[PDB]
Formats: C-alpha cells, structure tokens, sequence
C-alpha cells in the first residue's frame, strides 16, 4: 500500500477495526455491564435484585 | 444448555441421607449423550 507521509487524506493509512455481532442458539455471554444504585433500607421502595 | 454439576463429600453404598449442593452451571450449550470416566496412570 501507498503509505507515503506525503500523502494526501484520503490516501494515508488508517486503523480499521470491524466488530461482528453473532447471536446463536447457545447461551448468550457477553452482555453489557449492569448499573446498580445504592441500598435504602426501612422504607417502601421499588427494589430489583 | 446449562451443564449443572451437584456435588457433595461424605467422610466414610453407604447408609443415611446427603444432599447435593450446586458446584458449578456452565453455559456449554452443547449436546451431550454419552460420557466416559478418565483416570490417572502414575509411572511412577
Ligand atoms: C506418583 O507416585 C509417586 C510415588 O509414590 C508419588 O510420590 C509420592 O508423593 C507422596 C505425597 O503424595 C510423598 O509423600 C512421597 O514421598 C512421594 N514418593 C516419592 C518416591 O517421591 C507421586 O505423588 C504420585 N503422583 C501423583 C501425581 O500423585
């Protein structure tokens, strides 16, 4: 490939990183990270645990 | 596809009543039918 410093913007190389999302018939297991709140205790609250 | 594995450990078929606790729910999603013990052959 033409990676000449002297290049022009669109001819420079560049970093290309392709994510693929494969969803199967198998348990899923990389799920996104879960936010949690804090803990209220002795009083009526909406809770999920 | 859920590979659950329950074990327990008795001190001493014997007589008396033991509960098995989960140890291990691996998500292999695989298809099992058969299965095969495999041992350790010490040279020494
Ligand atoms: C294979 O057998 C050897 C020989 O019996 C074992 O080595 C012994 O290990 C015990 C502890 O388990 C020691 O008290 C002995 O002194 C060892 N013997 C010698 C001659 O070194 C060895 O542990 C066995 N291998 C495995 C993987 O259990």
């Amino acid at each position: 490939y033409g990676f000449r410093p002297t290049y022009g913007v669109g001819h420079q190389p560049y970093r290309v990183v392709v994510l693929s999302f494969e969803l199967l018939h198998a348990p899923a297991t990389v799920c996104g990270p879960k936010k949690s709140t804090n803990l209220v205790k002795n009083k009526c609250v909406n809770f999920n645990f | 596809g859920y590979f659950k594995i329950y074990s327990k450990h008795t001190p001493i078929f014997p007589q008396g009543f033991s509960a098995l606790e989960p140890l291990v729910d691996l998500p292999i999603g695989i298809n099992i039918t058969r299965f095969q013990t495999l041992l350790a052959l010490n040279r020494s």
